[PDB]
């Protein structure tokens, strides 16, 4: 008996007002209705037929079909008046089956995010839905979590509100396999907190005027996307690298500063990309959107020119190339980087493509290659402000310095380019880490914390980066279950409530440890950080040691005889991945030519100046890479324990990229390996609400005026009275130590009771104030007349 | 009302039209009810303009002499709000007994409840009331806009 809703409003809306049909309110008789197997619907309707012990006779109330099974492989159904449900904790039955099934019609229905007790889910559409605009923000705005359908512009508010409430800094982290849309999602978030609560100068979809921080704040990721993201055979526009914004606010509740922490980014591609897939869209962007006057001046020869695009020139679905230059050009000027000093961040990305047009061919004679060409580092000497024969000779015979030795020798054509590749490879990533300094520097009591890891991704070739990506993402999902069962009831415990333990047999610090730990049975990680520092070692000589250690390790196992490339196996918790441990102890040590190194350190061009200007830690023979990640990404695995998380669950429809299509067993395991199901039970199971003694005989004692006693009183037992005064369910509340625990939704309301128990006053109050916010402004603009 | 202050309420009255036909919007009554020293709620000033439709209430408009009708139905009321109760609810979202609420909370509220207001409203309100930990002390505040 509700309104009516816009064919839009149907998107985040459920359609409801209709007639009561008893068709199905009838139906019911067929109590024996259940759910089933299904190798293609995953589960299935159909109703009991016969019940015969540990089996049961049951008819398909699809196919006509009439087949029994196991009195174990039934799943109760849900009654109908639970169709297309907001918050699956509410569904009088959980099921791997039902919570399927919810999640699928909302889907098809046109709403993918859905609430899972605390945290929610969110399928991703692959299609352009319409509930992103100004107008759907302001309507979110203030709005609780149930004056409104589950939306992100709604776990922004509650968390940006929670902040502000009980002070106390949090972190909205989105999980979900590669592709699953992580990044989307925080994009959203940033939206919504951008306009929700910057400050304004005064004062239809994105039409708005924002704050003058809040219009940067909003073109960085636009920047970081271009020199960082890249197409693959899972994402057109993959996240080529972790990241973690942080967003400033005062006491106020105003934004003020943004951080971004950017981690492990894949910078190896620069080189080399796989079969279909691309390098940093920058690259394609600016071989395209350059200027036919700064095309040359960077001597950017057209596609298939430049050998660092493998698979040529590759184009993008949707997206164009051509003007994604300016779209990015535009961003950049937004942001801040002078109108050179981005000509310049320009050169140094061809430079980084036309070193790999330097050849090396061997030589017979000798036996070490030359530049049989100049024309080639010719130019790229030129735009990185340094010298050829310099250069050249570095680059092919390294006056090098070992130890108490100026052993000058020359290396191998191979040598001689695994040095010019790994040193434009090397001399991108000193720009990414500069734009992203360039950035946070305009960019920048309380912060809000948003996370966008990379998404387990497991392609061909699962080399050292796929190992800590899927790491990582091992890493933070154990989080979920720390804080989601572990930490939970820990407190049950020491406050000392009437509660008993619940394993939900959630854990993966194992396969952690298989590549974590150090000392003591040591990690993947750690052999080869170690075997990465010994001469008769290679990665070969590696997996055998780390077969040696691991070996039985129930999270190993060893590949498909395969050692030839030798690669191993490991359990993640997304399943398991056979690594191919080449190449990885040269990564896990990172070396290059220091002789061009330096030569650089000092060139003329003082971008690339400044862009090398610090080269101490060059190698020309200190960290590991491994620890070097791993050492930082306890960093950030530190603050987040110490914010309050908002997970947001992404889960992928189908690997085909197509929307509206949604298979239902790939959707079936990620909602088993996240942990949704259990992740639920507690919700209705425990107590995740509490509220200690004295806020508790704070804010509702306008309930009870009468409960307690004028004179003082405990703060437990004075608050106990009033909370016989209210005769709240001995089922809904815990009585604990120092605070009380209760249970979903029973704060909700006594909030709600209060909130009208001082709405009129409030009304009352709210006049006075536009009385005198009156009186006052007019007698105003008296003063201008009276000038 | 005195011929006395009658006459003066004209002063006020006139002292509001853009143009000059001499003529309030329907909109306009509320502030020149408020300028005149009235508090009139949202409602009470709806009620004696026949509850009109956002788009008439751009569109219709008003003579003193029709208008001054109102001004006194409006000035004999029954009620009023006053500290005892106005800060009694506030008090309300006192975190913990301080006596100050949060410039936050009390911004909420203020646009969440009743006759919201709007967020530039509040901010004109409570602006320059939040200590350096953007504390706002009721008692004082509801005297503010009160006594003021
Ligand atoms: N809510 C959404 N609206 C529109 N497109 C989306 C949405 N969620 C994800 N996508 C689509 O999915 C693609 C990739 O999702 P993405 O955020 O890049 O995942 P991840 O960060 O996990 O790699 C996008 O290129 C886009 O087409
Ligand atoms: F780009 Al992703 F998981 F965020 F593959
Ligand atoms: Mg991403």
């Amino acid at each position: 008996a509700q309104k009516p809703l816009s064919d839009d409003e149907k998107f985040l809306f459920v359609d409801k007002n209709f007639v009561n049909n008893p068709l199905a309110q009838a139906d019911w008789s067929a109590k024996k209705l259940v759910w089933v197997p299904s190798e293609k619907h995953g589960f299935e309707a159909a109703s009991i037929k016969e019940e015969k012990g540990d089996e049961v006779t049951v008819e398909l109330q699809e196919n006509g079909k009439k087949v029994t099974l196991s009195k174990d492989d039934i799943q109760k159904m849900n009654p109908p008046k639970f169709s297309k449900v907001e918050d699956m904790a509410e569904l009088t039955c959980l099921n791997e089956a039902s919570v399927l099934h919810n999640l699928r019609e909302r889907y098809f229905s046109g709403l993918i995010y859905t609430y899972s007790g605390l945290f929610c889910v969110v399928i991703n559409p692959y299609k352009q839905l319409p509930i992103y605009s100004e107008k759907i923000i302001d309507m979110y705005k203030g709005k609780k979590r149930h004056e409104m359908p589950p939306h992100i512009y709604a776990i922004a508010d509650t968390a940006y509100r929670s902040m502000l409430q009980d002070r106390e800094d949090q972190s909205i982290l989105c999980t979900g396999e590669s592709g699953a849309g992580k990044t989307e999602n925080t994009k959203k978030v940033i939206q919504y907190l951008a306009v929700v609560a910057s400050s304004h100068k005064g004062k239809q979809g994105p039409s708005f005027s924002y704050g003058e921080l809040e219009k940067q704040l909003l073109q960085a990721n636009p920047i970081l996307e271009a020199f960082g993201n890249a197409k693959t055979v899972k994402n057109d526009n993959s996240s080529r690298f972790g990241k973690f914004i942080r967003i400033n606010f005062d006491v106020t509740g105003y934004i003020v500063g943004a951080n971004i922490e950017t981690y492990l980014l894949e910078k190896s591609r620069a080189i080399r990309q796989a079969k279909d897939e691309r390098t940093f869209h920058i690259f394609y962007y600016l071989i395209a959107g350059a200027s036919e006057q700064m095309r040359n001046d960077l001597l950017l020869e057209g596609f298939n020119n430049y050998t660092f695009l493998s698979n040529g020139h590759v184009p993008i679905p949707a997206q164009q190339d051509d003007e994604m230059f300016q779209e990015t050009l535009e961003a950049m000027t937004i942001m801040g980087f002078t109108e050179e000093e981005q000509t310049s961040i320009l050169r140094v990305v061809s430079s980084v493509l036309q070193l790999g047009n330097i050849v090396f061919k061997k030589e017979r004679n000798t036996d070490q290659a030359s530049m049989p060409d100049n024309t080639a580092a010719q130019k790229v000497c030129h735009l990185m402000g340094i010298n050829v024969t310099d250069f050249t000779r570095s680059i092919l015979t390294p006056r090098i310095k070992v130890g108490r030795d100026v052993v000058q020798k020359a290396q191998t054509k191979e040598q001689a380019d695994f040095a010019i590749e790994a040193l434009a490879k090397a001399k991108f990533e000193r720009l990414f880490r500069w734009i992203l300094t360039r950035v946070n520097k305009a960019l920048d009591a309380s912060f809000l914390g948003i996370l966008d890891i990379a998404g387990f991704e497991i392609f061909e070739i699962n080399s050292f980066e796929q190992l800590c990506i899927n790491y990582t993402n091992e890493k933070l999902q154990q989080l979920f279950n720390h804080t989601m069962f572990i930490l939970e009831q820990e407190e049950y415990q020491r406050e000392g409530i009437e509660w008993n333990f619940i394993d939900f047999g959630l854990d993966l610090q194992p396969c952690i440890e298989l590549i974590e730990r150090p000392t003591n049975p040591p990690g993947v990680l750690a052999l080869l950080d170690e075997e990465c520092w010994f001469p008769k070692a290679t990665d070969t000589s590696f997996v055998e040691k780390l077969i040696q250690e691991q070996g039985n390790h129930a999270k190993f196992q060893k590949s498909k005889q395969l050692k030839d490339k030798t690669e191993f196996c490991i359990l993640h918790y997304a399943g398991k991945v056979t690594y191919n441990a080449s190449a990885w102890l040269t990564k896990n040590m990172d070396p290059l030519n220091d002789n061009v190194t330096s030569l650089l350190n000092q060139s003329s061009d003082k971008f690339v100046a400044d862009l090398w200007k610090d080269v101490d830690r060059i190698v020309g023979l200190f960290r590991t890479v491994g620890q070097l990640y791993k050492e930082q990404l306890t960093k950030l695995m530190t603050t987040l324990r110490n914010t309050n998380p908002n997970f947001v669950r992404c889960i992928i429809p189908n690997h085909e990229k197509r929307a509206g299509k949604l298979d239902a067993h790939l959707v079936l395991e990620q909602l088993r390996c996240n942990g949704v199901l259990e992740g639920i039970r507690i919700c209705r199971q425990g107590f995740p609400n509490r509220i200690v003694f004295q806020e508790f005989r704070q804010r509702y004692e306008i309930l009870a005026a009468n409960a307690i006693p004028k004179g003082f009183m405990d703060g437990k037992q004075a608050c106990i009275l009033m909370i016989k005064a209210l005769e709240l369910d001995p089922n809904l509340y815990r009585i604990g130590q120092s605070k009380i625990f209760f249970r979903t939704g029973v704060l909700a309301h006594l909030e709600e009771e209060r909130d009208l128990k001082i709405t009129d006053v409030i009304i009352a109050f709210q006049a006075q104030c536009r009385g005198y916010l009156a009186r006052k402004a007019f007698a105003k603009r008296q003063q201008q007349l009276g000038s | 009302f005195s011929e006395e202050q009658t006459a003066e309420f004209k002063e006020a009255f006139q002292l509001f039209d853009r143009t000059g036909d001499g003529k309030i919007l329907y909109s306009q009554c509320g502030d020149v009810m408020r300028a005149l020293g009235q508090n009139p709620t949202n409602a009470e000033v709806m009620k004696v303009l026949g509850n009109p439709k956002s788009d008439e209430m751009n569109l219709k408009t008003l003579k003193f002499e029709q208008f001054l009708p109102m001004m006194q139905t409006i000035a004999k009321n029954k009620d009023q709000g006053c500290f005892e109760d106005y800060v009694e609810g506030l008090r309300v979202f006192d975190k913990e007994g301080n006596g100050t609420v949060m410039g936050a909370e009390i911004r909420h509220v203020l646009v969440t409840l009743g006759e919201k207001m709007t967020e530039e409203e509040v901010e004109q309100l409570v602006a320059g009331h939040e200590d350096s930990n953007g504390c706002i002390n009721y008692e004082e505040l509801v005297r503010m806009v009160l006594s003021g």
